[PDB]
Formats: structure tokens, C-alpha cells, sequence
């Protein structure tokens, strides 16, 4: 119903201009963990009314990697501030 | 450190098996999730501040390219609820599928994943490990194959060699020259995938061999093209003759065996009354050869071995499985009447 | 490529949690259980290219 | 004098004779397995 | 006189050799029109197992009296 | 070829297998012995036809052309030894092996039994030639000329594969030229232009038109040790003959668009020989002679109906022997004066009297003095394109005029004197210098007795 | 095409087998014969007739593997034609019988120069 | 020594001529032709195959 | 989309010279937006009202080309002999290309804009004239 349009409008918390930009890179890793619960909820509304009885273990497992994923990504974001003190995505040295 | 370096390295290929051994979209999500978890240490090993500022440019590019895939699963969860790996039953899903997965294999859009990582990682040693990540999603496009829009998979592939070609004539750093022409050899195989999706794997198995044998040749000292001069008269002059043979083979010249794919792959591209499509690409990989000529014009013509430094000692690296690579990567063109009946 | 190890040696790595009508631990079906079993009955030996039409 | 390692020198000479005799017995069987089947 | 029969043949070998390696071709160049008749154009049937795409296996379905009287 | 390729590959593990400086005498000894065996089974009869063994040979039946391909490895080793003998034996063993490796693929070429066996062997060259161009030259403009030799030959030859694979799955299979009995004609369309044009244009890039000849005075000007692949590159140019195999059949009825290939190559003929009389580099003087009366065959193939194939075949091996020797006349007389500038070599004809005959009997074959293999070739072309239109005697006649004033201008520059300089130039044209300058005119005027061996089907 | 995930299935018994002294099997390993000579040439041997025990077991490798590889290559063409001829045998409406007409029927172009 | 480098290598001719004969002994399809080319009654068109 | 071509290739065919060049400036006008969007993204930030990409003249150029690109054809389609031909539609190549020749001055660009555009001009209508199909299936 309208309970899916909101929330499919709320999947646009990626929006890629604000998925790596601008600086204070913690603001970009924020919406990477906040892009979940637009997948954790959008799955949970579908498994639950339509009684699948078995696929509802999948929303439990959906958090378990994305927590461990983002925790890894947060380890490296200390290493960019361990060498500097500021994350500041307009750091660029290795050209392309 | 030594034992845990295997267990990290072992699970990289264990991540990609579950991608292939699966009948269920949840397991192919886990499959190259943990590959993006177990590559990040290999980027690091000597802790240099470009490498830390390179894997983090590697990282989030393969976090979103992960994340759109799970979006593509949950759309056709709503439509008919089957989770076998097959056609995706929705054009709004398959469109979001193919150009999500085009970042991990990086095509011509989703551009600078390929040069900005591979350049300047102080681990130039290998980084042959970037052949698994070209191998996992190709094992996903073998099944999804009869559900695509046929325009997007070509438009990412017609742009592939036209922009992977031009990108590297303006280079010296031979890691970038290996990083370039790695989009180009992803251009020939996905231009064919809608038409008879085997005789795609023929191009891939050739591409693993010819690229793996290129890096093993590079592991004496070689960093830059000017350093590729100063080992003919110093290290071994037989190395200069070998490094000529593979490049001239990888350009696609018919006395060698990099002409083995194209010769066969046009047997499939026409026979389907599509003629203006191969004639564009076949003339496009011609200035993919002007990398290699003008690279062979460095080492094979004695271009200035100055700064007298003698290597009066022998060499003891490990050139593992090297004696059998330029004997199946050059001389196989007569001996393959059917490689495409073993692999088929 | 799709090796399909789990068809050779008879373990189910997954498979059970794939379609809407498979096992049901205490036998409580879905809302469209009657049409899953009916539709899978249609295309079994059919090679799915004629099943679409 | 000669000084090899004297350990593996012969393993290469012992693997082939293992391989060839396994090959020829697999070949001399399969040369008859055609007529045994056809 | 002693050049021909000492070295080579006449019109009994290199004639009816062209009858012999032109009957290896009329069974080569007629089948390549029948691969492309069947392979390229199977088409809408998918009958022979070349274009055969998998769907689902109906062996794993259940027939137990599952506890809902109206499923 | 039953086994001509099989002995000439056995030449290759003989060179490195040998001793020290014996490597010159061991290779040239056995390489002459094939010339009996090359003649031996070939030149048989003869009336429709000699299919030879299998899918590997149609014996080069009506176009012999292949005995000349086998003179050269025992002709170039005696020529190359002038300034090569300062390098290592490990590279002197290389330069003999790739030269044999060039003769290997030419032997399965010209016979080839097919059209797709032709192409992969038509392109199996250009790798061992390019190694002789880039390494082993002189000072620079090797490297761009190493790239101009590519990218004309390779840009054109890739639309062969698009068209030859297109025929293989359209009408039966191309695998035999004798399964070409069933041939549907090719009418006037907008796709059948390109089928004709892409199949033809890759042959034009080797035997040049007036356009796209821009690579031909690049590789021949800057050139190896003593014409050592330049003798090979003149055969390789006339080894793009395969237009005789294709266009006789396989779109037979398209003369409708021959005209931009006629007029470009018939007016270009009268100009590209005229543009050479002011040359100052001696090896570039010959390099434009090779443009002009090679391009006379291009108006001799496209005009069909023999009395031209009588002559168009005889012209392929007319200057196969002439233009080879002229390069050998210039690969000599450069070992003594270290410039190829034609101004500098004056004061001659007194110092080296025995080679005055070698200048003239070279340049008397372009004047061509009718009982040779030359004016039995041109006077069939002249009497052919007369019957196309009468007006073509004018341009082709002025072709005969200017090349008379052109060939003598290279002779008469040596008939002067007083020499002004040159404490060097002592060597009185030694026994090798006349031996490899012989075996050119010795078969060239010999075959004029019974030249029925040099004829097409026809 | 059935009996999935085999290297080569059971039903390949009635194929010849591809016995030896075929020139491919001579050629497979001839490149290995070339490869072992390279194996010395990389390392500044400086022999080029070095240790034969390294120069052997390359010959043993390619020939054994290449033989065991070719048993499925000849199978896969044998299973290719086996399924085509059956679909030729059924459906005669897709395979008509052409009429035999000699050169008394055709009036071709006729284009002389 | 006995110089296998020398004239033993042109002895590959008959070695190559041995393989030259093995094709025509399996290219033995037609004794049935009509242009002399007969193989009519005689032991002439049978021999040299 | 493809239906723009289904109103381009369908109705006019040489005649009706206003609706021909009204629709054939839509496509070439639209591609000026595509070259504008990467020239503000792949190129760094321009002035205060992006897209203000560096030299400008982008959509100023592209729609002007497709404005004449029917007009050079549909005039010369009917006035000569009344088909549409490969030599008819060849004429729209050169002077159609010379818009890029007129701006950003010629003598090294403009004739090269004239020459190569005339090559790719006539082949398009030649394509359906032989029935050419680029992205096909068996
Ligand atoms: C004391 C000495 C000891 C005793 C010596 C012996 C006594 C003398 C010998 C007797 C005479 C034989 C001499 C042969 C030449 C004259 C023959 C002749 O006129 O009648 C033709 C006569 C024809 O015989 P026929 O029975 O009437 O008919 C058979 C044919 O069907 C006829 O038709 P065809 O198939 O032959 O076609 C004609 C044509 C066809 O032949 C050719 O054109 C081949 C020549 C070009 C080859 C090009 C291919 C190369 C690639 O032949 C010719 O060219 C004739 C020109 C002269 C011979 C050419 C020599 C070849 C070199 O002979 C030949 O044609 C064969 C010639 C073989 C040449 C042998 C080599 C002799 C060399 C001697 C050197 C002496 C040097 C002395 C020093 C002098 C110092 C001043
Ligand atoms: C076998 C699986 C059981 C799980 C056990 C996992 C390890 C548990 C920790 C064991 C503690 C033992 C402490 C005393 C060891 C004696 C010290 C010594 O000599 O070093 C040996 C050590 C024991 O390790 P360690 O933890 O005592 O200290 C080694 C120092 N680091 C950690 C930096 C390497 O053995 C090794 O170093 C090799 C093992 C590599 C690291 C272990 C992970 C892989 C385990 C093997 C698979
Ligand atoms: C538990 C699985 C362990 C094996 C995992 C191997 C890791 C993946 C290695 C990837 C290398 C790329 C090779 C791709 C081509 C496969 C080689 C082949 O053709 O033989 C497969 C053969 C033939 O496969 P098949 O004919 O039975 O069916 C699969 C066909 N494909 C691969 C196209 C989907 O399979 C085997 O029996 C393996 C021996
Ligand atoms: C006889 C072998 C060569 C002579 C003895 C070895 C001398 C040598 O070491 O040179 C190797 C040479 C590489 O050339 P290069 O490196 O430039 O020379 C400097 C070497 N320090 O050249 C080489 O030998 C490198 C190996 C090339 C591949 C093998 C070819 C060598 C010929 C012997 C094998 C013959 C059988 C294989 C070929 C059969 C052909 C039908
Ligand atoms: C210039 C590129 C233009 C090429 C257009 C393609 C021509 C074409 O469509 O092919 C025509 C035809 C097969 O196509 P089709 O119309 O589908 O046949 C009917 C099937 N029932 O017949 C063919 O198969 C022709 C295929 C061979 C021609 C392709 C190569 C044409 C371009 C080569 C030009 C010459 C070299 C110039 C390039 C070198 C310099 C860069």
C-alpha cells in the first residue's frame, strides 16, 4: 500500500552525492549504516504478513554482517585520522 | 603473522565458492560480502599512508556495490517469492541488478575503481588476487543471463574498450598500464554474453593465464617504464626476450595465442547477423596495442643502460608456476580445436 | 559457473528456505500456498523458454 | 665428485613409472572397453 | 621416358584424389547449414536440450495435511 | 607440400647445434639442397588440375611462384655477413633462425588450400619482419617506421575476418577453392559494395595504390644489415597475390566500381615514378621504382580476361629478381663509402671495373630489351588494356618514357671521375661481392628460352 | 546432456578411445619439451642440457593430462551430433526434401564482360 | 664424431616422405570414375595407391 | 526514447520540412544536456549557478546542429527529383557539421568536422535501406 511507497522513498538515504561527500567522512559512513533499516524494514514488512514461517530468520542475519561490515569500515576511518587528526574527504594524493 | 596470513588468504577463495555453490539469493549475498571483508588486510601489510588512503577508496566503492544487490533481491522477493538464482521477473530489478554488479567488475562507467586502487599499493607483489574479484560476479552473470535489457549490457561494454583504450596512452606507471587494458579485456567478454554465454569463459581462462604470467615477470625489481630499461644488460637478457613474447601474444597477433579468443568469438558474434558491432570493437583494440608496442620499444632495443651498477650475484626469488605459463599462453593456437568442448 | 556440487552428493546446503511451500516446521502454510504448488506443477520438465508463453 | 640432494632425485624417476604404468593399464583396459561395450 | 614412372603419377591418382577429398567436403559443408538451421533457430520451442533453461524442481514439494483447512 | 616444410624446419636445430664460426658454412650448405627437392615433385601436369594431398596443399598449381621463395635463405646469409660480424654468436644464431621462421610460413602460404588458412598465414608474418626492422638497423627513424609498417597492414586485414567468416556460414564453407563450383553472383546493392570493398582493401595496403603507399619508403629506406629483410620485403609485397585467388571468383561480376581503383592506380603510375628523379638517397631511389611497375599489376588484375594473366603473372617475378639485385647493388657499395647519398659515390667506374656489367645488366632489364622476362610481361599488359579502351596507350606509353630516363640516371652518376677524396674504397669487389650479385641474372635470362614455366592457367 | 557434474560421464564407453601416436599428443608435451628447456634458461643454469630429472616429468605431465583431457573433447562432439540428428529425425516439416534439378532449368544472369 | 649435425638432417626428406605416403593410403575412396580414371578390369588403376 | 525515432523515421520521409527539423532538433538538443552534466561533475565546480561549465557553449552548440540537420535534408529531398537517397542525405553531413566548424574557429577543425560527419551521415539512412540491425538476436 502506501506503507511501501513510504518507505521506498526512504531508501533514498544513499543519495550518492551524500554517500561520500562532503567532508567529515563520518557523515558519509553515517548513511551507510543508516541505509540499513530501509532494507531491514522493507524485508520485514513482506515476510510477516505473508506467512512464510522460515524466511524471517533472514532479517536477523541481515544485521549481523552489516554491523561487522561497518565496524571494519570504522576501523580504517580511525587510521585516516590517526595519520592526520581530521578525516576531510578532500584529502587526495593517489591520483587516477 | 605467518599462519594467520594463510587463513585470511584461504577464505578469499572460500568466499567465492559459496557464490557458485548456491541456489538461494541470501547465500550469494554472504559470498562476496566476506570477500570485501577479507581483502582489506592484504592491502595493508607494510602500513604506508598511501595504502591506507587507497583501501578506503577501495572499501566504500565495494560497500555500495554490495548494497544495491540486496536491494535487487528484495524487489523480486515481492514478485512471486522464488529465491532460486534465475531470471529476475521484473525489469525494475534486473536494471538495478546489472549496473550494480558492474562496479565490482568495474566497467567503463563506475570508472576509477581500477586505477586508483592498483596504483601505488606498495604491495605490487600481488594483487594477482584481483583476479578472484573478476571471477566471482562472472559466475553470477552465467545464470541471470536470460533476463537483461540487451542495451545496457552492450552500452557498458561498447564504452568499455573505447575508454579503457584511451585511458592509458598517457601513462608511465606500469601498474596502471596493467590496471588499464583490464577494463578492455572485460569489454570483449560481456559484449558476447547475450549471444551464446559460453565462449565467454574461453576469454576468461585465457585472461587469467596471460595476466598472472605478466606479474611474475615483473617481480624482479620493476616499478616504472624507465626501470624496465635497466634490466636487459644487467639482470638477464633472456628476460627481455620473454617479456616481448607475452605482450605480443596479449595484443592478439595470430602467430600467438591471444588471437585464439577473437577468432572464435566473432564466429559467434556474426552468425547472428550483427556485423557493425564487431567491426567497431575489432578496430578499437588496435590502439590497445599501442600500449604494448612503445613498451617493447623500451626493453628490446638497449635504450640507455646507464648508472653502472653490477648485479654480480644470482637471483633467488620464487617464480612459482612460471616455467609452464609462456608455453600455454603462446603456443596453444594450434592445440585448441576444442578447448570450447571441454569448457562447454 | 554453476558447479552444482549439492546435486551430486545429497546434502542440502540450503534449498529448504527457497520457495513459499517447502517444509513449514509445524505445517502452517502461507496465504498463497495453493497457487505455489499449482504453478510449480506447470513448468517442471518444460525448459522455461516455452513456459513463459 | 657429485653432490646433489639425493632425496628427490629419483622421485621424478619414480613418479613417471607410477604415472605411465597407471596410464598404460588405463589405456590397455580402455582399448578393450570399447569392444566390451560396443 | 625415365622421369615420369621413376618419380610421380598420372591421371589415375591426382584424378580421383580430387574425387576423394571432395567427398570429405560435401559432408562437411552441408552440416554447417544444418547446425545454423537448428542451433540458431530452434527457437520458440526450446525442444532439444540446447536452449533448455531450468525452472524449479517439483520433487521437494510437500503433501502432508498441513494444519490450515483453507490454504 | 608433402615435406618441404619438414626439412626446412630441420634446418633450425642445426644452427645453434653447430660449433663456432662454422655456423655460416653449415647453414648455407644444406639450404641449397632444398632447391632440387623444391623443383622435384612440383612442375607436374597440368590440365585441370593438381590438387595435391589434403587440406594443406593445392600445390600452387597454375601459379608456381614458390621456387623463388626458396633461393633466398641461401642468398641472404652470404649477403648479410658484411656488417653483422661484430655482434655476439648468441644473437647471430637468432638472426638466422627467425629468417628461416619467415620462410616456414611463406611455404604453407601461396598454396594454402583454403581462404581462411591463407589469412592466418597471411598475418603469421609481420612479427618476424618487425624484429628485423627495429633491431638491426642504423640511426633513428627506425621506431616510427616500425609502427608505420604496422597499422596499415593490420588495420586493413581485420575486415577480412569479418567477411571471410561471413562467407563460411553463408554459402556452404570456404574451406576448399574446389568447393567453389557453386557460387551465387553478387549484384548491385548497398551491402554488397562493402563485401567487395572490405575483402579487397586489405590487399591494396601491401601492394600499394598511389594513396596509402606512405609506409613503403619508410621500411625500405631505414633497413637492415645489407638488405637482409629488404630482399624478403619485396617478395612479401608480391606475396599479397591472393587477389588472384579471390577476385577471379567470389563476387565475379563487380567491375561497376573498379573505376576508382583503375584511375587512381593508372594516373598514380605515371606520377609516382616521375616523383623519384630528384631523389638524393640511393636506397630511396629504388624504393619508388618498386611502387610504379608493381602498381601496373593492379590495373592488370581488375581488368580480367587473359592475355593479361599471361603478363600479370610474369610481372610478379619480373622484378622479383630485378629489384632484389638492385637492393644488392646498393647493399654493396655502402660498405666502402658509409653514406647512401648518391652525390658522394662519384669518381667510380675506374676503380671497380668488374661490377660495371652488374650495374648495366640490372638497369638493362628496366629498359627491358625485349627477349627477357620483362618485355614479355609488359607487352601482354599493353595489348590487354588496349582492348579496354584505346586511350590507355598514352599514359602507359609515357610510363615507358620516363623510366628510361630514370634508370640511366642511376647508371650515369657513376661515369664521372677525379674522385677528389677517398683514401678508402680500396676493396676490389671480392669473390663474395660478385657471387651474391650473380645467381640473379643467371636465372633471369635463362628462363627466357622456354618461359612456358612462367604462365598462369591461363 | 543429463547426469550433471562429472568430469566425463559413464556413457563415454562406446567412444573409440583416442589412442596414442596422434600428433596432438605428440605436440602436447612438445611444448612441455620446450618448457623444460625454458625452466633452465630462466635461472642462469648455464647448461641448456641441465639436470634431466627436471627436464623429465614435464614430458610425463602434459601427455598424461592431455590424454585424460581429450577423452571428453571427443565425447562432447559425439553428444552434440547425437541430439541434432534426433531433432532432424522428428519434425519433417522443418526439413523438406529438395527437388533434384539439372542444368536445364536455370537461366542465370548472363553477364559477360 | 660421425656428424649428425651434417647430412643426417637432409635425411629427414625420406622421413618426411614416409608421412607423405600415409595419407593417400587412406584416401582410397573411388575406383569408380569415367575419365581414364577407369579401374575397369585391370591391375593398373589399382596399383600405385 | 525509441518512439521519438518512431515519429522521426515514420511520417515525413523528405517532405514536410518543418516537422522534420522540429523533431530532429529534439534528439541532438537533448544530448547537449548529457555533455553538460558530466562537464559539471567530472570537471570541478564552476561559477555560482552550476551548470556553468568552463567554456560554456555546450547546449548552445548541440541543438543548433539538429536544427539544420533535417533542414538541409528536407529542402534538398524534394527540390531535386523527389526520393530520399544516400546522396540526398549526404548533404546534411558537411554543413550540418560546420556549426561546430563555425564556432571554435576552423582551418584544422571545421573541414575535419565537415569531412568525417559526411561519412557518418549517409550510412544511417543507408542502414534501413539495406535493413541493417545493430543490436539483434537470432
Ligand atoms: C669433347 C666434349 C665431350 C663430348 C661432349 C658431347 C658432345 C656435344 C653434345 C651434343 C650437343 C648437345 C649440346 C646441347 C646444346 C645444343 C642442343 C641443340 O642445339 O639441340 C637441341 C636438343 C634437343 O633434342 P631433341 O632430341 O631434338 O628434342 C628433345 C626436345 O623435345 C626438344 O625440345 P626442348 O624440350 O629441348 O625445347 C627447346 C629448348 C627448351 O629448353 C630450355 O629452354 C631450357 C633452358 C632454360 C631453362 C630455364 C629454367 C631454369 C629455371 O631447348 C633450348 O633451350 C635450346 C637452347 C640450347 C640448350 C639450352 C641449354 C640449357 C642451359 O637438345 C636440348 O634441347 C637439350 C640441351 C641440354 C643442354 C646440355 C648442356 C650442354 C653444356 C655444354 C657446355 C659446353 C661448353 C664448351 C665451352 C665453349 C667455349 C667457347
Ligand atoms: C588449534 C586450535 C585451538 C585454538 C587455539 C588458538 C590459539 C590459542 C592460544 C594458545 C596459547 C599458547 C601460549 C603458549 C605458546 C608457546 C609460545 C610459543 O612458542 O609460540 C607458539 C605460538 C603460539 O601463539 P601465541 O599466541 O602464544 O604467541 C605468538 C605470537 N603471535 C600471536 C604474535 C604470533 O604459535 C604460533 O605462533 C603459530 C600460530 C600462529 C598464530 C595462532 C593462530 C593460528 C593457530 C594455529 C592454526
Ligand atoms: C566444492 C567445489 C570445489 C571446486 C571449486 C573450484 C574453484 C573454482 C575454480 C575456477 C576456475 C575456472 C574454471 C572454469 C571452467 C571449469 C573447468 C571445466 O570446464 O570443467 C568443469 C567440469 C565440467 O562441468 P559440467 O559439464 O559437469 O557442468 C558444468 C558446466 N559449466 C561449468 C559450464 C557450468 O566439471 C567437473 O567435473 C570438474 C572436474
Ligand atoms: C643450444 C642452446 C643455446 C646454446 C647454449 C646456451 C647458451 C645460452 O645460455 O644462451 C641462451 C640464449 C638466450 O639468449 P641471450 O639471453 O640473449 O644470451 C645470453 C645468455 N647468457 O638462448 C637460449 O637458448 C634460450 C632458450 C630458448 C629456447 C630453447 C632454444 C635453444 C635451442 C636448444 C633447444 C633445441 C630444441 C628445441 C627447439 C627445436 C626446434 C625444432
Ligand atoms: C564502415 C563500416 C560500415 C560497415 C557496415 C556493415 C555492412 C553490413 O551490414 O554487412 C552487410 C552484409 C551482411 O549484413 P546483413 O545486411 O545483415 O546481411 C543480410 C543477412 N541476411 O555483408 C557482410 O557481411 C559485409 C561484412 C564485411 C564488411 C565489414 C567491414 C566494412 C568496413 C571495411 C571498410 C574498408 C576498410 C576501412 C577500415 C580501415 C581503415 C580504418
Amino acid at each position: 500500500s502506501m506503507v511501501y511507497m513510504n518507505i521506498m522513498m526512504a531508501f533514498t538515504v544513499s543519495l550518492v552525492g551524500l554517500l561520500m561527500y562532503r567532508s567529515h567522512l563520518m557523515s558519509s559512513l553515517l548513511c551507510l549504516e543508516g541505509m540499513m533499516l530501509s532494507l531491514f524494514v522493507m524485508a520485514a514488512l513482506t515476510i510477516l504478513n505473508s506467512h512464510f514461517t522460515l524466511a524471517s530468520m533472514m532479517p536477523i542475519i541481515l544485521l549481523v554482517f552489516a554491523a561487522c561490515e561497518a565496524a571494519l569500515g570504522l576501523s580504517l576511518l580511525v587510521m585516516v585520522s590517526n595519520t592526520y587528526g581530521t578525516d576531510y574527504v578532500q584529502n587526495l594524493n593517489l591520483l587516477q | 603473522n605467518p599462519i594467520i596470513f594463510i587463513i585470511i588468504l584461504l577464505t578469499i577463495m572460500l568466499g567465492t565458492i559459496i557464490v557458485m555453490i548456491s541456489s538461494h539469493w541470501l547465500l550469494v549475498w554472504i559470498g562476496f560480502e566476506m570477500n570485501m571483508l577479507a581483502i582489506i588486510p592484504i592491502m595493508m601489510k607494510n602500513h604506508n599512508p598511501r595504502a591506507t588512503e587507497a583501501s578506503t577508496k577501495y572499501f566504500l566503492t565495494q560497500s555500495t556495490a554490495s548494497m544495491l544487490l540486496m536491494m535487487a533481491v528484495i524487489i523480486n522477493l515481492m514478485f512471486s517469492g522464488q529465491w532460486t538464482v534465475m531470471k529476475l521477473f521484473n525489469p525494475m530489478a534486473s536494471m538495478l541488478m546489472t549496473m550494480a554488479l558492474a562496479m565490482k567488475l568495474g566497467m567503463a562507467p563506475f570508472h576509477f575503481w581500477v586505477p586508483e586502487v592498483t596504483q601505488g599499493i606498495p604491495l605490487s607483489s600481488g594483487l594477482i588476487l584481483l583476479t578472484w574479484q573478476k571471477l566471482a560476479p562472472m559466475s553470477v552473470l552465467y545464470q541471470i543471463f536470460p533476463s537483461i535489457n540487451l542495451n545496457l549490457i552492450l552500452t557498458l561494454s561498447v564504452l568499455s574498450i573505447l575508454i579503457g583504450g584511451w585511458g592509458g596512452l598517457n601513462q608511465t606507471q606500469l601498474r596502471k598500464i596493467m590496471a588499464y587494458s583490464s577494463i578492455a579485456h572485460m569489454g570483449w567478454m560481456t559484449a558476447v554474453l547475450p549471444y551464446n554465454p559460453t565462449m565467454t569463459l574461453l576469454n576468461l581462462i585465457i585472461y587469467i593465464i596471460m595476466t598472472s604470467t605478466m606479474f611474475t615477470m615483473f617481480m624482479a625489481n620493476s616499478t616504472t617504464t624507465t626501470l624496465s630499461l635497466s634490466h636487459t644488460w644487467n639482470k638477464t637478457p633472456i628476460m627481455t626476450v620473454l617479456i616481448l613474447a607475452t605482450l605480443l601474444s596479449m595484443g592478439g597477433l595470430p602467430p600467438l595465442s591471444g588471437f585464439m579468443p577473437k577468432w572464435m568469438i566473432i564466429q559467434e558474434m556474426t552468425k547472428n547477423n550483427s556485423i557493425i558491432l564487431p567491426t567497431f570493437m575489432a578496430i578499437t583494440a588496435l590502439l590497445n596495442l599501442y600500449f604494448y608496442m612503445r613498451l617493447t620499444y623500451s626493453t628490446t632495443l638497449t635504450m640507455f643502460p646507464s648508472t653502472n651498477n653490477m648485479k654480480m650475484k644470482w637471483q633467488f626469488p620464487l617464480m612459482k608456476k612460471m616455467t609452464f605459463l609462456p608455453t600455454m599462453v603462446v603456443l596453444s593456437t594450434m592445440m585448441l580445436p576444442l578447448t570450447p568442448m571441454l569448457s562447454v | 559457473p554453476f558447479f552444482d556440487v549439492q546435486k551430486r552428493l545429497g546434502v542440502d546446503l540450503d534449498r529448504w528456505m527457497t520457495i513459499q511451500s517447502a517444509e513449514q516446521p509445524h505445517k502452517i502454510p502461507s496465504r498463497c500456498h495453493a497457487f505455489e504448488k499449482e504453478w510449480i506443477e506447470c513448468a517442471h520438465g518444460i525448459g522455461s523458454i516455452r513456459a513463459e508463453k | 665428485h657429485g653432490s646433489p640432494n639425493w632425496l628427490k632425485v629419483g622421485l621424478t624417476l619414480g613418479t613417471s613409472v607410477f604415472l605411465w604404468i597407471y596410464l598404460i593399464k588405463q589405456h590397455n583396459e580402455d582399448v578393450l572397453e570399447y569392444k566390451r561395450r560396443n | 621416358r625415365w622421369i615420369a614412372r621413376t618419380f610421380f603419377d598420372g591421371p589415375e591418382k591426382n584424378y580421383e584424389r580430387t574425387m576423394a577429398i571432395l567427398q570429405i567436403e560435401a559432408e562437411k559443408a552441408e552440416l554447417r547449414l544444418k547446425e545454423l538451421e537448428v542451433r540458431r533457430l530452434m527457437r520458440a520451442r526450446g525442444d532439444g536440450p540446447w536452449f533448455h533453461y531450468p525452472t524449479i524442481d517439483k520433487e521437494l514439494i510437500d503433501h502432508s495435511p498441513k494444519a490450515t483447512p483453507d490454504n | 607440400m608433402l615435406k618441404y616444410i619438414i626439412p626446412t624446419i630441420m634446418l633450425m636445430p642445426l644452427t645453434w647445434l653447430s660449433k663456432n664460426n662454422m655456423i655460416w658454412v653449415n647453414s648455407t650448405a644444406h639450404s641449397l639442397l632444398i632447391s632440387f627437392t623444391s623443383l622435384l615433385l612440383m612442375n607436374q601436369f597440368g590440365d585441370n588440375s593438381l590438387n595435391f594431398s589434403l587440406l594443406f596443399f593445392s600445390d600452387s598449381l597454375s601459379t608456381p611462384l614458390l621456387i623463388l621463395t626458396m633461393w633466398l635463405l641461401p642468398l641472404m646469409l652470404m649477403a648479410s655477413q658484411h656488417h653483422l660480424s661484430k655482434e655476439n654468436l648468441t644473437r647471430k644464431k637468432l638472426f638466422i633462425t627467425m629468417l628461416i621462421s619467415l620462410q616456414l610460413f611463406l611455404i604453407m602460404t601461396f598454396t594454402a588450400m583454403e581462404l581462411i588458412l591463407f589469412y592466418i598465414l597471411f598475418e603469421a608474418t609481420l612479427v618476424p619482419t618487425l624484429i628485423i626492422i627495429t633491431r638491426w638497423g642504423n640511426q633513428t627513424e627506425r621506431l616510427n617506421a616500425g609502427l608505420y609498417f604496422l597499422f596499415y597492414t593490420l588495420a586493413g586485414s581485420l575486415p577480412l575476418l569479418v567477411a571471410l567468416i561471413y562467407i563460411q556460414n553463408t554459402v556452404g564453407s570456404l574451406n576448399f577453392l574446389m568447393l567453389q563450383y557453386w557460387v551465387q553472383p553478387v549484384h548491385n546493392s548497398w551491402s554488397n559494395v562493402f563485401m567487395w570493398l572490405a575483402c579487397m582493401m586489405a590487399f591494396m595496403v601491401k601492394m600499394p595504390l598511389y594513396g596509402l603507399h606512405l609506409w613503403l619508403p619508410k621500411a625500405h629506406v631505414e633497413a637492415p644489415i645489407a638488405g637482409s629483410m629488404v630482399l624478403a620485403a619485396v617478395l612479401l609485397k608480391l606475396g599479397g597475390y591472393g587477389m588472384l585467388r579471390i577476385t577471379l571468383i567470389l563476387n565475379p561480376m563487380t567491375d561497376f566500381m573498379a573505376y576508382p581503383f583503375i584511375m587512381l592506380s593508372l594516373w598514380g603510375m605515371i606520377m609516382t615514378s616521375s616523383i623519384c628523379l630528384r631523389q638524393t638517397d640511393l636506397k630511396s631511389l629504388i624504393a619508388y621504382s618498386s611502387v610504379s611497375h608493381m602498381a601496373l599489376v593492379i590495373v592488370a588484375i581488375l581488368i580480367q580476361t587473359p592475355w593479361s594473366y599471361m603478363g600479370a603473372t610474369a610481372l610478379m617475378i619480373a622484378h622479383g629478381l630485378t629489384s632484389s639485385m638492385l637492393f644488392c647493388l646498393a647493399n654493396s657499395n655502402y660498405e666502402r663509402i658509409h653514406s647512401r647519398t648518391m652525390i658522394l659515390a662519384r669518381g667510380l667506374q675506374t676503380l671497380l671495373p668488374l661490377m660495371a656489367t652488374w650495374w648495366l645488366l640490372a638497369s638493362l632489364t628496366n629498359l627491358a630489351l625485349p627477349p627477357t622476362i620483362n618485355l614479355i610481361g609488359e607487352l601482354f599488359v599493353v595489348m590487354s588494356t588496349f582492348s579496354w579502351s584505346n586511350i590507355t596507350i598514352i599514359l602507359m606509353g609515357v610510363n615507358m618514357v620516363i623510366t628510361a630516363l630514370y634508370s640511366l640516371y642511376m647508371l650515369i652518376m657513376t661515369q664521372r671521375g677525379k674522385y677528389t677524396y677517398h683514401i678508402n674504397n680500396i676493396s676490389p669487389s671480392f669473390t663474395r661481392e660478385n657471387a651474391l650479385m650473380s645467381l640473379h641474372i643467371l636465372p633471369l635470362l635463362l628462363l627466357t628460352l622456354n618461359p612456358k614455366i612462367i604462365l598462369g592457367p591461363l | 546432456g543429463r547426469a550433471t557434474f562429472q568430469f566425463l560421464p559413464d556413457e563415454a564407453r562406446s567412444l573409440p578411445p583416442p589412442k596414442l601416436t596422434d600428433p596432438r599428443l605428440a605436440f602436447v608435451g612438445f611444448l612441455g619439451y620446450c618448457s623444460g628447456l625454458i625452466d633452465n634458461a630462466i635461472r642462469r643454469r648455464p647448461v641448456l642440457l641441465a639436470g634431466l630429472h627436471r627436464q623429465l616429468l614435464y614430458i610425463t605431465s602434459f601427455v598424461f593430462v592431455g590424454y585424460y583431457l581429450l577423452k571428453r573433447q571427443d565425447y562432447m562432439y559425439a553428444v552434440r551430433d547425437h541430439d541434432m540428428f534426433s531433432y532432424i529425425k522428428s519434425h519433417p516439416e522443418d526439413f523438406p526434401e529438395k527437388d533434384k534439378k539439372t542444368y536445364g532449368e536455370v537461366f542465370e544472369e548472363f553477364h559477360p564482360v | 664424431r660421425d656428424h649428425w649435425v651434417h647430412v643426417l638432417v637432409p635425411m629427414g626428406f625420406v622421413f618426411g616422405y614416409y608421412l607423405d605416403r600415409k595419407n593417400d593410403e587412406k584416401l582410397t575412396a573411388f575406383r569408380n570414375k569415367s575419365l581414364l580414371y577407369k579401374r575397369e578390369l585391370k591391375p593398373n588403376e589399382e596399383v600405385t595407391w | 526514447a525509441k518512439t521519438v525515432l518512431r515519429q522521426y523515421w515514420d511520417i515525413p520521409e523528405g517532405t514536410e520540412c518543418h516537422r522534420k527539423t522540429y523533431a530532429t532538433t529534439s534528439i541532438g538538443g537533448a544530448a547537449g544536456l548529457v555533455v553538460s552534466a558530466y562537464s559539471v561533475a567530472l570537471k570541478t565546480p564552476t561559477s555560482f549557478l552550476e551548470g556553468v561549465a568552463r567554456t560554456g557553449r555546450y547546449t548552445f552548440t548541440a541543438a543548433a546542429i539538429g536544427a539544420i540537420f533535417g533542414l538541409t535534408s528536407c529542402i534538398s529531398a524534394q527540390v531535386r527529383e523527389k526520393p530520399d537517397d544516400p546522396l540526398n542525405y549526404l548533404i546534411g553531413g558537411c554543413a550540418g557539421g560546420l556549426i561546430l566548424g563555425a564556432r571554435t574557429r576552423s582551418y584544422g577543425i571545421g573541414a575535419a568536422a565537415c569531412a568525417y560527419m559526411g561519412l557518418t551521415a549517409a550510412l544511417v539512412k543507408m542502414g534501413q535501406l539495406e535493413g541493417w540491425q545493430v543490436f539483434a538476436e537470432p
